[PDB]
RNA sequence: GUGGGAGAGGGUGGUGGAAUUCCCGGAGUAGCGGUGAAAUGCGCAGAUACCGGGAGGAACGCCGAUGGCGAAGGCAGCCACCUGGUCCACCCGUGACGCUGAGGCGCGAAAGCGUGGGGAGCAAACCGGAUUAGAUACCCGGGUAGUCCACGCCCUAAACGAUGCGCGCUAGGUCUCUGGGUCUCCUGGGGGCCGAAGCUAACGCGUUAAGCGCGCCGCCUGGGGAGUACGGCCGCAAGGC
């Protein structure tokens, strides 16, 4: 699963202060380690899709936040793509 | 009506997540090896969901019968 | 490294011997899937409520242990080759649930 | 020629025929009866009348093996299972206990068209 | 976000007992089965009924419910692993990042198709027995594809709440599931019943609206012809839109 340690570290790694905990950064890094153990459970158990809904309905969200992070800061939207290398 | 006794209330302080305590288990059966009803038994309905799951538990351990055989028909 | 109970029921007839060596090779196992045990209960033969290996009785081992989860159903194999050993019941440990309290 | 003087009955009713088996208290026959062995061939078997028959017809039977003390097993729910149960009851056998042991499944086999809407 | 909660939510592996069928052995005899009544059928190559053992496939009795979960289809033995959704408490963080949604894409009961496997029970077609004026049926004895599994297709339905989604507002009473709390009770989410105002042609709906409003999509314009023809797209085909 994901266990309260690594939850830390990544909220710990991606937030704007010592504090912050519900930015847009967080979130995204959030749901992108979300998609890829998804993906990685998605590889095997192929049949599984009540799950693949799930994955659809986390990039669709992450894919929307990205999108109010480009709107609105530019180059916290690069720097986000930057350190979590997405978009290919 | 099922006025005779509660399972529940002729019993005392005891875990419901507990399988391998057989003679509390017992009780919650019937004459054969059916689960007694929620009429019988006296408990609620997350009560009896959890004896349920801990009843085939102990069945499954071997320590209560799947089905008996009835007497004095 | 998660906290586990194992109910494992073999053959009463086994004599002092034949028991220590089974106790032994399951011993054996739970070392060579790394899993720490924290207590035990040997309650010895009992009886059962229906034949189990044409058995009417059976001897029971519990083990309430902590070990890597990847493993389990690959340690649970490991336990049921002995043909002495006729049942082999992993659960995960919860807390108890008392009822008319 | 065996005087097993102790063992126990088996009672199969059905809607159609009721048939008893009186055996050993291992298992093993020694003489039965049914409503096709009493001059009854078709739906006549069906009978509570012809259950109680043969009953006595293998109680009867049985007597000849000098057996005294039965254990009557039910299976099955059939016209005429209790009217067998009180012709065994008395007819110089004494009936020490009554045991319905009907197999039930735990739903593993599809019934028949005629046994449908269920499961 | 933190801390908790319930669940047949999904995928994979393993595992349990009852039962059916078959096989082996023991024991045992004149029929079993089946129907309104019968016959086909099976039985002296020893059945049915009984006991023990073995094999195999399929479905999970009681719990179990007017219950729960899921977006819908749908999900019911048990254990483990992986995994989705959801609710509550704290008032902690971001600071309108929202709603709907033509196309597109994915999922989608059963039946059906392909390849391979499996095949106990059930059972289209079919082989028979009855019934009948006739019985290409209802009833009875058999029985293949199939039902099952893996992978790939098929996109249908009384796919039903015959009620698209979201939000706000508008009397309550009662039953229940699930949390939280000063735990007679209050508060939040979910499932039912009765009902204020109101709506409706009526039946009925009525804080789970079919009431009052707002936003967006889908669809309707008499019946038959007809979900047919042609065209296009998709499909191995059946066929679907
Ligand atoms: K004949
Ligand atoms: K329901
Ligand atoms: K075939
Ligand atoms: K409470
Ligand atoms: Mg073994
Ligand atoms: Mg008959
Ligand atoms: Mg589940
Ligand atoms: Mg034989
Ligand atoms: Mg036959
Ligand atoms: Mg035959
Ligand atoms: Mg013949
Ligand atoms: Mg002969
Ligand atoms: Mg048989
Ligand atoms: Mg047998
Ligand atoms: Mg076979
Ligand atoms: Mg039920
Ligand atoms: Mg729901
Ligand atoms: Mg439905
Ligand atoms: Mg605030
Ligand atoms: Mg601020
Ligand atoms: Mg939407
Ligand atoms: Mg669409
Ligand atoms: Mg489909
Ligand atoms: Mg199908
Ligand atoms: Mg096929
Ligand atoms: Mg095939
Ligand atoms: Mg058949
Ligand atoms: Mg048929
Ligand atoms: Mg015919
Ligand atoms: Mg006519
Ligand atoms: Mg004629
Ligand atoms: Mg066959
Ligand atoms: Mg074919
Ligand atoms: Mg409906
Ligand atoms: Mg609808
Ligand atoms: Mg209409
Ligand atoms: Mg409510
Ligand atoms: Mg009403
Ligand atoms: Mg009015
Ligand atoms: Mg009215
Ligand atoms: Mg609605
Ligand atoms: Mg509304
Ligand atoms: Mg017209
Ligand atoms: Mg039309
Ligand atoms: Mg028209
Ligand atoms: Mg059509
Ligand atoms: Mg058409
Ligand atoms: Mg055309
Ligand atoms: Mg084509
Ligand atoms: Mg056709
Ligand atoms: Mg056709």
């Amino acid at each position: 699963p994901i266990t309260k340690e690594e939850k830390q570290k990544v909220i710990q790694e991606f937030a704007r202060f010592p504090g912050d905990t519900g930015s847009t950064e967080v979130q995204v890094a959030l749901l992108t380690l979300r998609i890829n153990r998804l993906s990685e459970h998605l590889k095997v158990h192929k049949k599984d899709h009540h799950s693949h809904r799930g994955l659809l309905m986390m990039v669709g969200q992450r894919r929307r936040l990205l999108r109010y992070l480009q709107r609105e800061d530019p180059e916290r939207y690069r720097a986000l793509i930057e350190k979590l290398g997405i978009r290919g | 009506p099922s006025r005779k006794a509660k399972v529940k209330a002729t019993l005392g302080e005891f875990d419901l997540r507990d399988y391998r305590n057989v003679e509390v288990l017992k009780r919650f059966l019937s004459e054969t090896g059916k689960i007694l009803p929620r009429r019988r038994t006296g408990l609620s309905a997350k009560e009896q969901r959890i004896l349920a799951k801990t009843i085939k538990r102990a069945r499954i351990l071997g320590l209560l019968p799947f089905t008996e055989k009835l007497v004095r028909k | 490294m998660r906290r586990y109970e194992v109910n494992i029921v073999l053959n009463p007839n086994l004599d002092q011997s034949q028991l220590a060596l089974e106790k032994e090779i399951i011993q054996r196992a739970l070392e060579n899937y790394g899993a720490r045990v924290e207590k035990v209960e040997e309650l010895g033969l009992r009886r059962l409520a229906y034949p189990i290996a044409k058995d009417p009785q059976g001897y029971f081992l519990w083990y309430q242990v902590e070990m890597p989860e990847d493993r389990v159903n690959d340690l649970a194999r490991e336990l049921r080759i002995r043909d002495n050993v006729r049942r082999v019941m992993v659960v995960k440990s919860q807390e108890p649930f008392l009822a008319n309290a | 020629k065996r005087q097993v003087a102790s063992g126990r009955a088996y009672i199969h009713a059905s809607y159609n025929n009721t048939i008893v088996t009186i055996t050993d208290p291992d298992g093993n026959p020694i003489t039965w009866s049914s409503g096709g062995v009493i001059g009854y061939k078709g739906s006549r078997k069906g009978t509570p009348y012809a259950a109680q028959l043969a009953a006595l017809d293998a109680a009867k039977k049985a007597m000849a093996y000098g057996m005294q003390s039965v254990d009557v097993i039910v299976r099955g729910t059939g016209a005429g299972r209790e009217q067998a149960i009180r012709a065994l009851q008395a007819s110089g056998l004494q009936v020490k206990s009554i045991v319905d042991d009907t197999p039930v499944p735990h739903n593993g086999c599809r019934p028949k068209k005629k046994f449908r809407k269920a499961s």
